[PDB]
């Protein structure tokens, strides 16, 4: 960790000089709240059939979707105060800020 | 293979199909999933937890990587010029395309099995996944090239290494300035943009920089925007016919619609003079992405919002009322107390419906149901841990463009200038480009200005 620098490092290391891997690539993301998981510590709820969650049962998440998110196209409102310039920016934007790797 | 077996085994999480689904009609089919990678590969000791591969820093990342090995390869090796590689096989209208990527398994070659065009290589991995995406992927490649240009003949002295990293610390700082100063305060509206990120001060290195797990899937509250086509419009702004209007399920990883339909610039019109679709409880996501999602290049169309829920799943993340509780926000515990904080007793009664408590509504569906914010485009449950986000980045980056020690008084004086839709002119065909603020502006030509009338970036400051 250099004592004196002008440039960004690529992998965000030495950002922070205190704890060189915060903000870094490749490294867990922070929690602001305890995780919840079927087990405790690993297992997603709606893994095990028939295991509730705070006393209810997991709903389906294709179901949620075909329930509360489905409308027909036809209806859509066009936004009058904002361009779809506005909607591209937030996934570029969302693209400098985070990735999270699958198998 | 999570991409074919429908078999609940790590790390597969397969989205199970409900009876009476308007799509899909065999019930021993799925929806694929793979588990998001684990920090801690099989552990019984930690507490499950996600991988962020990218650098939180708004530091433009996405244009110059977040790994050195690909930093490298995206950059132009041979000469001193701190240039970024582009496309050697094609140009558009003589200007600067991303190079394209060498993969093995190219989805973006499914898309025209005939026109042949791989996916592009940029900073970040899914720069192809829409066209829309790849156009602001190449904007920027060409800004760091003309930065890198004027500040040549401004130093001759300066090796390829000192003007890549100033012209990529100008650009960095131009992603940080239209964040902060255009986007985030549409995204928040004035009294969250107040609340949750108030005048800067100075960088604090207590400030933890880190994405939240939790910003991962809140910060998808932008799929509620998103329009079932791509917009393509020619130089009068007007539908470039043929094919103005493509459904989305027709342009994911279509990097041909770049090279062999006309380049960034008809793409580039086309997001300008289109309004955003608005979030509205009733009309949350499109079936382009709901139904039809990258149906071209798998073996079943995708749903995004579902996927959305099962990936808040996957990492963990606490219900709804959790999250309000966590943002000092009234925690609704029934039907009626949801109505009153949805403004919508018709939401509310879905939501029970579907959840039995507003402790296991998932964020992302609790987050885009609320009521948007007065000039914003999220309720207050999003607007606390976007801002919350938000700041960490900027008080916890110690490269913030605003920091002392980055730049001189004459350089930010200089930077405060820029605006995307001035970097639209130095790096295009186009001449009549939206007025500030970009992100507001969607009716041509109403809300439309020539390039002439808009200030360039003066780097005088930047002369040793
Ligand atoms: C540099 O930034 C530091 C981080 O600041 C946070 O992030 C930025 C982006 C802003 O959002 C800012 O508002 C955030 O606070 C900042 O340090 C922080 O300073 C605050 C205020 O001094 C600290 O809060 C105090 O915390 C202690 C310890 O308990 C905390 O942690 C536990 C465990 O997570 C929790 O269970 C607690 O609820 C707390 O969160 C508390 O004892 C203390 O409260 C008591 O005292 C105050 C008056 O002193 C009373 O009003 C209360 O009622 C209590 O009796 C505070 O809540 C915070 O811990 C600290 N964070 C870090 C990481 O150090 C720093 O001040 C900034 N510096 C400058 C110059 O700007
Ligand atoms: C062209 C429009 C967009 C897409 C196509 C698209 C697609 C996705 C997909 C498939 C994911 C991963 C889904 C999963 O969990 O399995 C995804 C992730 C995220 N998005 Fe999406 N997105 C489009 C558009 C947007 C916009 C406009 C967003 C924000 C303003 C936005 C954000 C995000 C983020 C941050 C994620 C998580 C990224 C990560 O892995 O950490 N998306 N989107
Ligand atoms: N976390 C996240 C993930 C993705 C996936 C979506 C596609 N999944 C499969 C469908 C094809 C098979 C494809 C992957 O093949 C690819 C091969 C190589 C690189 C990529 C894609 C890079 N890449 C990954 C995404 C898009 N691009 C995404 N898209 N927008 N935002 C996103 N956030
Ligand atoms: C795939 O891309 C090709 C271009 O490479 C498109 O082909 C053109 O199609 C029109 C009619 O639709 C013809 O007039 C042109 O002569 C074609 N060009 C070539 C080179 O073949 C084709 O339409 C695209 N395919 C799909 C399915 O969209
Ligand atoms: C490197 O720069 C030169 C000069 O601008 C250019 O002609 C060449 O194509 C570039 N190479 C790559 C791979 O971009
Ligand atoms: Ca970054
Ligand atoms: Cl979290
Ligand atoms: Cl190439």
């Amino acid at each position: 960790c250099p004592e004196q620098d002008k440039y960004r490092t690529i992998t965000g290391m030495c950002n922070n000089r205190r704890s060189p891997t915060l903000g870094a690539s490749n490294r867990a993301f922070v929690r602001w709240l305890p995780a919840e998981y079927e087990d405790g510590f690993s297992l997603p709820y709606g893994w095990t059939p028939g295991v509730k969650r705070n006393g209810f049962p997991v709903a389906l998440a294709r179901a949620v979707s075909n329930e509360i998110v489905r409308f027909p196209t036809d209806q859509l409102t066009p936004d009058q105060e904002r361009s779809l310039m506005f909607m591209q920016w937030g996934q570029l934007l969302d693209h400098d800020l985070d990735f999270t790797p699958e198998p | 293979n999570c991409e074919t077996s429908c078999v609940q085994q790590p790390p597969c999480f397969p989205l199970k199909i409900p009876p009476n689904d308007p799509r899909i009609k065999n019930q021993a089919d799925c929806i694929p999933f793979f588990r998001s990678c684990p920090a801690c590969p099989g552990s019984n000791i930690t507490i499950r937890n996600q991988i962020n591969a990218l650098t939180s820093f708004v530091d433009a990342s996405m244009v110059y990587g977040s790994e050195e090995p690909l930093a490298r390869n995206l950059r132009n090796m041979s000469n001193q010029l701190g240039l970024l590689a582009v496309n050697q096989r094609f140009q558009d209208n003589g200007r600067a395309l991303l190079p394209f990527d060498n993969l093995h398994d190219d989805p973006c070659l499914l898309t025209n099995r005939s026109a042949r065009i791989p996916c592009f290589l940029a900073g970040d991995t899914r720069s192809s996944e829409m066209p829309e995406l790849t156009s602001m992927h190449t904007l920027l490649l060409r800004e760091h090239n003309r930065l890198a240009t004027e500040l040549k003949s401004l130093n001759p002295r300066w090796d390829g290494e000192r003007l890549y990293q100033e012209a990529r610390k100008i650009v960095g700082a131009m992603v940080q300035i239209i964040t902060y100063r255009d986007y985030l305060p549409l995204v928040l509206g004035p009294t969250a943009m107040r609340k949750y990120l108030p005048t800067y001060r100075s960088y604090n290195d207590s400030v933890d920089p880190r994405i939240a797990n939790v910003f991962t899937n809140a910060f998808r509250y932008g799929h509620t925007l998103i329009q079932p086509f791509m917009f393509r419009l020619d130089n009068r702004y007007q539908p470039m016919e043929p094919n103005p209007r493509v459904p989305l399920s027709r342009v994911f990883f279509a990097s041909w619609r770049v090279v062999l339909e006309g380049g960034i610039d008809p793409i580039l019109r086309g997001l300008m003079a289109t309004p955003a679709k608005l979030n509205r409880q009733n009309q949350i996501a499109v079936d382009e992405i709901r139904e039809r999602l990258f149906e071209q290049v798998m073996r079943i169309g995708l749903d995004l919002p579902a996927l959305n829920m099962q990936r808040s799943r996957d990492h963990g993340l606490p219900g709804y009322n959790a999250w309000r509780r966590f943002c000092g926000l009234p925690q609704p515990e029934t039907v009626g107390q949801l109505g009153t904080v949805l403004r919508n007793l018709k939401l509310a009664r879905k939501l029970m419906e579907q959840y039995g408590t507003p402790n296991n509504i998932d964020i992302w569906m609790g987050g885009v149901s609320e009521p948007l914010k007065r000039k914003g485009r999220v309720g207050p449950l999003l607007a606390c841990i976007i801002g919350t986000q938000f700041r960490k980045l900027r008080d916890g980056d110690r490269f913030w463009w605003e920091n002392e020690g980055v730049f001189s008084m004459q350089q930010r004086q200089a930077l405060a200038q820029i605006s995307l839709p001035r970097i639209i002119c130095d790096n295009t065909g186009i001449t009549t480009v939206s007025k500030n603020n970009i992100f507001m502006s969607n009716s041509y030509p109403r809300d439309f200005v020539n390039c002439s009338t808009l200030p360039a970036l003066n780097l005088a400051s930047w002369r040793e």
